[PDB]
């Protein structure tokens, strides 16, 4: 009834779904061909036999991620025409993934999208997970996403971006793709959950004792994220909590919309052995500036709004308790127009540990979704790349001669001084 | 899917190609004969970028070798790999054009280019998705030079929109192997500036020094500097063909390293060279590799990038490894060397993983650098080329050939046009 | 409820530390794993399952000790996050474990402590052991006091410290980290439980008949007094007596809090056999100048302060009586302004014997720990080889090249000079 | 972590490097060909500061080979455990530098010094944690004296922070083995007074000595005279890299030893020192291992330390053994040789103590004191020096090399305050 249709666009969100359905599938004791050997309903649909085929599509300007999972373990899981793939990726160009290449595909890939949605009776909305550094994880994204508020300019549109890191970075243009992106989606967008490699990185590498993690860690860490952000509509609670409620709980401003994610027992097999986690220590954790999944030091800004959701073994006291020692707490500082900053879930289900991965199996845990005004600090980094760049005028070349024009970069920079501006005006206290 | 037509012109062109044609049937499980002998399916999953199927599951490589003398067309098909290529394919003249960038380029490259035009549209028309060309030449040669030079121009007047990326051998700073080499690169370079979209420069020194220090080989003959080659167009069209974590054709390495139209000349490298002694001794590592292939000693060209800045760089690892550990390596790279990298561009790496590695290794990578210290290679060519046109040396010949000196003078200003750029930026 | 936190510096440390949670293990019936085939919560904490991991950290400059620890017996015991090391030790170094090498594990330290305190519920103090004549014993040392008692200023510090020898050594620069130390932690301690190796040497030869006692029995010597001192945080008996009382009985003036520790029933299989140990003859044992673990002669100075912690049958006549006899010895003098000169504990738990020591199973034991004025002349010969040292100049080149100054080492030694002045004033009698 | 770089100079340098690394791949259990073949896991725990792991699971020495002339790098690399060395380690030059100061630290040290210099910084930037350095080298020599101190002085000024320490062969008192003896001994002091943390002088008739009166060896070679060297650099570092009671580094020890910072000559030793027929007649015991290392027929300098007085002295002991035991030696010995030991410094041993004693051994011990009597050396070179340089012999070759008398004026003075300083502590 509540069905969610969940949208992958380029390598990054090719691969975190991936884990993503991996993770769905173990949760919901679904085979990896779509047979079981209700809850699995607001995710998967059946087609008469136990065929239960994922709400999701696949679509990439490359065909290469598409085809490794064509023909991986899940290769009968997807429907064949929900994997969309092009023949020439963007390369990491925003006007070629949102002029040029992506023109040529967006009207399929709406085609597929509105057969997903007819065959859906009540369409809570969607989940975009891509990429904010890449040519069609930026330009393509930023079209479907503008495309959809067209058509179903009323249901949610929560997106998972990997926002680029502070230090490391696998290419050189990621602040322009970054800057057009926030752009054109901030426009069309209701939040977007965060993420940094980086910050996953040290993440793995202090809790999990992993000194050579690969991005399949880090996409199984994200799919964990998004697992305890759906687990209500996949699974039964004590508090429920449904799309439009993040949507309505985490955005104070339609601008600011961009809350952090984390999750608070990323912990070994034998560290878990040691350990009693309790809610006191899980959302201690969540709240410590170093268990942040996006690199921006939260000490630095305040929180405006957060969002425990916790599952399993978890009684309401506890949190109640836990949350009132997080609000005593001095060094975690919230906006003084925003006296009631928590909104609070429950799920019954635990996590579902992954064979083959590397978080231990816990009795408890809990995902924060914290927007605050320490991503101004990474906004304005952002934005002083951006701006180095484009006073050289480097790369700026590729961007034009694909259909787009400086005047856009221009706008675009001056869009994303606004939104500075805002972060800055909501910090301030009222007087 | 993708296809990629291949040409080698001259003599360098085709041993060139020869070599590269060798690896790529190894990557890609074909015999010489071009049966498919392989172990994978990745091997055929993207066979179409390079190969042709024939009638009888036979793999006809999509190249073209196109010559103004026979002796290296009758080389290169009487040797192993040479029933490989199509017969109809070998486009060759009688006269050699000697070493005269004129004669290749306007007397006999007139209708030598006419007959390989034809070949090359067939090949175009035969292709699904054209992704782009490739060119092996030398530009000190004669036919190479000039004839590569117009076979890109009529190309790219044809197939604007296509990616057209050659791999080039320059000229040496110490020792050169023609008289006439400035007046012949100094041509070449001036119509390449304006007709290419990716120029590997390759220098025949830098790849001495890299397999006497590096390789440690005490014969080193133009087979081992012809696979070192080969291995870099590999490893570029590898990241193009295989799966991998983070694709890059060659379209996003172009955009990822060319921030201005003329801007696209690189220093090519190789990460994973060792010498059979030290084979054992080394530890085959993400940050190995980075750091050998960031080293000013295995850069492909006799450039020192110490000398300038790096506008851009393309990494393209090929093996299975954490993306972590590249991404880790790339940010402790550009800050250790944050006075060598441009300070307007910031994260000037481009990184792209596959992972298939090349046959024999665990790990490799290959390292494409746009830095300005190409501007040292255009500075020797301009004044070697003034040098002897001061005095008007060797300049009959092209005279001869129906040449004008005003076409010398335009060729050494595009080129001081080309340093001063570099020098700017 | 009553959790006390002990913290290991240094190989002394680690080593005493080895001794001291085998040694607990044994009491508490906890095998070497953490499992069990209240009194064991002190010092243990429960995670879910049977696993006890101790309440402690091991903290070293030096990997080698902490790899030993990380390998043997109790290699799955402590937490493996407890146990914090470096990579270069501070090499006898004052400086290096304070200022060069120090600084740059004291937060990783100070984290972990951090999480230590915030599991348990109330947090009656630390226990720190370490060497003072060592790098990261003295320096690392003093550097951790002095945070925690910025962090925790109000908790109770108690340091078991192992007092250079007045004839042995093993280093040659120990006068130098001893002065710096006791001038660091002095600022900064509550009281310090001292012992002498040469003294335990001297112990063992003559009363458990060992000709050749290695580093071990001298740790289990001394982790029989630091259960001792324990036992009534961990069980329960007729006079209990928590930390603050040893902080409260023990130190007259703030700065005059170097009290030496004893160990009555030091004694073999066959001579405890012959032998009736009893009330009297356990505290005549302890009262003899012969049986002080710290080589100082008590006849030379004053007892100011006397702390008996019996154990096992033990009844509360025969020790007051015990005490009359001694207060009604001439040989025993105390100071006139201490006309009561004895805290009295009695445990109900006897000592526990470990498998392949030494010590012979006993019916009663006493551990006691005086504060006397006899500890002014170990000091003088202390400060008279600092001075030595000092006024030749040797060895104060490493220290200065390494984040010090030679205006430290003259304050250090004026403040030793006004703690020799404060023990011969607080000697004399008042009239 | 705590890594070492070890460079052999000269033919004693490499002679004596040699065997050091037989000596310490025995104790680590490293076949000859760069294999583990050992029993224990700490012989694996602490590989990393002398070893470097290679891809095949070979460990390769952290060693540079450095000399003048190319006789010994074949006799190394020919001998057993020659194969263990990184062949681009061994840096050598043709002309042998005679035996002559100035041209193996002006002439041709200059080119070496380069090569071997970049071949440092690869060494030392492949390290993860760096200690410090150790050099081998003969102060009477000619490449080994003056290219270990060109070394020196080169890597100092470039890591001033790491500990430098060298185990030099210092010129014998009755017979010399080379004419030039005291100018490069004096040059070469008078270098490593500044730009050096630990010298551990070694006398080669003092070996000679041992080897004849305490070893009983009836034709003692340079094998055996190596091998105790090499004990004596092994117990240092073992000290540094196995577990033991009382761990104590390169820095722990030079803090301990070395009050003044030109007071850093040390003269060695080792206490297990039995021929093969009295090793069944003698108890190995602390007390035993004490009064050898202390007995002055032991110590590996010609220096009595009986006619001056330890300002500092170290004892590493390895094996099983009671800290009451060594700490009661080390006091009675301080108690009886009161008149022997520096009165203004109270405590004048540092004790360290390893677990893992050396191989075919259950205790052992190595001394190393800061005696003033280091001053009688300095004084025999000081006495031989103004002879030749006050008639101005084989003077010539030092000044045409390139080298000033104003020059040698300041060693000779630098030695004589040297020698100052130690008399007046």
């Amino acid at each position: 009834m509540r069905e969610c249709i969940s949208i992958h666009v380029g390598q990054a969100g090719v691969q975190i779904g991936n884990a993503c359905w991996e993770l769905y599938c173990l949760e919901h004791g679904i085979q990896p061909d779509g047979q079981m050997p209700d809850s699995f309903n607001t995710f998967f649909s059946e087609t008469g036999a136990g065929k239960h085929v994922p709400r999701a599509v696949f679509v990439d300007l490359e065909p290469t991620v598409i085809d490794e999972v064509r023909t991986g373990t899940y290769r009968q899981l997807f429907h064949p025409e929900q994997l969309i793939t092009g023949k020439e990726d963007a390369a990491n160009n925003y006007a070629r993934g949102h002029y040029t290449i992506g023109k040529e595909i967006i009207d399929l890939v709406l085609d597929r999208i509105r057969k997903l949605a007819d065959q859906c009776t009540g369409l809570q909305g969607f989940l975009v997970f891509h990429s904010f550094g890449g040519g069609t994880g930026s330009g393509f994204t930023s079209l479907l996403m503008e495309r959809l508020s067209v058509d179903y300019g009323k249901k949610s549109k929560l997106e998972f971006s990997i926002y680029p890191a502070p230090q490391v970075s696998t290419a050189v243009v990621e602040p322009y793709n970054s800057i057009l992106t926030t752009h054109t989606t901030l426009e069309h967008s209701d939040c977007a959950f965060m993420v940094d490699n980086e910050a996953i990185y040290d993440i793995c590498r202090r809790n999990l004792d992993i000194e050579r993690p690969t991005y399949t860690n880090l996409n199984r860490l994200i799919s964990q994220i998004v697992s305890s952000i759906t687990a209500s509509l996949r699974f039964d609670g004590a508090l429920n909590v449904d799309l439009t409620d993040f949507q309505t709980n985490l955005v104070p401003y339609p601008r600011i919309h961009f809350p952090l994610a984390t999750y608070a027992p990323v912990i070994s097999a034998e560290k878990a052995y040691h350990e009693q986690l309790s809610v006191a220590e899980i959302t201690n954790a969540c709240f410590e500036p170093a268990n942040q999944m996006v690199k921006c030091d939260p000490r630095h800004g305040k929180y405006m709004a957060c969002c425990l959701l916790y599952r399993g073994d978890v009684v309401p006291k506890d949190v109640n308790a836990a949350i009132a020692t997080i609000k005593t707490k001095r060094s975690i500082q919230f906006v003084d127009w925003c006296p009631t900053g928590f909104k609070v879930g429950i799920n019954y289900q635990p996590p579902t540990v992954v064979p083959g991965g590397d978080l231990a199996k816990v009795q408890r845990a809990v995902c924060m979704l914290s927007n605050t005004t320490a991503i101004a600090e990474a906004w304005a980094r952002l934005d002083h790349k951006f701006d180095l760049m484009y006073a050289k005028r480097a790369f700026v070349h590729w961007y034009v001669g694909e259909g787009m024009e400086e005047g856009e970069f221009s706008e675009a920079r001056e869009d994303m001084a606004a939104l500075e501006k805002d972060y800055e005006e909501v910090g301030v206290d009222s007087v | 899917m993708r296809e990629i037509v291949h040409i080698q012109a001259g003599q360098c062109g085709n041993q060139i190609g020869a070599k590269f044609w060798e690896v790529i049937s190894d990557e890609h499980g074909i015999d010489p004969s071009g049966n498919y002998v392989g172990d994978s399916d990745l091997q055929l999953e993207r066979i179409s970028v390079y190969y042709n199927e024939a009638s009888s599951h036979k793999y006809v490589p999509r190249a073209i070798l196109v010559d103004l003398e026979p002796g290296t067309m009758d080389s290169v098909r009487s040797g192993a790999f040479g029933h490989l290529f199509r017969p109809d394919n070998f486009i060759f003249g009688q006269s050699g054009a000697g070493n005269n960038w004129a004669k290749g380029h306007y007397t006999e490259g007139a209708e030598l280019v006419d007959s390989v035009l034809d070949v090359v549209r067939k090949e175009c028309e035969n292709c699904d998705c054209l992704q782009g060309f490739q060119l092996t030449h030398s530009l000190g040669g004669g036919t190479g030079s000039g004839m590569g030079t117009l076979l890109i121009s009529k190309v790219r007047e044809e197939y604007p929109d296509r990616i057209m990326n050659t791999f080039s051998v320059v000229p040496s700073p110490k020792v050169s192997d023609t008289v006439v080499e400035p007046y012949n690169a100094t041509l070449s370079i001036h119509q390449l500036v304006e007709n290419t979209d990716e120029t590997y420069c390759i220098d025949n020194e830098a790849l001495y020094d890299i397999c006497f220090r590096t390789l440690k080989l005490a014969t080193p003959t133009y087979g081992d500097l012809n696979h070192l080659v080969s291995a870099t167009m590999s490893g570029v069209t590898t990241s193009l063909r295989f799966p991998g974590q983070l694709n890059a054709d060659l379209r996003k390495l172009a955009v990822n390293m060319v921030p201005f139209p003329r801007l696209h000349f690189f220093m090519p490298g190789f990460a994973p060279l060792t010498a059979r002694g030290s084979q054992q001794y080394r530890a085959l590592t993400v940050p190995e590799l980075t750091q050998q292939m960031f080293d000013a000693k295995n850069m492909m060209a006799a450039c020192d990038p110490r000398h300038g800045r790096y506008l851009t760089v393309a990494t393209v690892f090929r093996g299975r490894m954490s993306m972590k550990e590249v991404d880790e390596q790339m940010l402790a790279i550009q800050s250790k060397n944050s006075s060598y990298f441009v300070e307007w561009i910031p994260n000037n790496v481009k990184v792209a993983v596959c992972d298939i590695p090349p046959r024999g290794l665990k790990m490799s990578s290959t390292f494409i650098g746009n830095s300005t210290a190409i501007q040292e290679l255009f500075k020797r060519i301009s004044e070697q080329f003034t040098a002897m046109f001061r005095r008007k040396a060797f300049l009959h010949w092209y005279t001869g050939e129906g040449m004008d000196e005003m076409e010398f003078t335009e060729a050494e200003s595009n080129m001081n046009d080309l340093v001063s750029e570099y020098q700017q930026y």
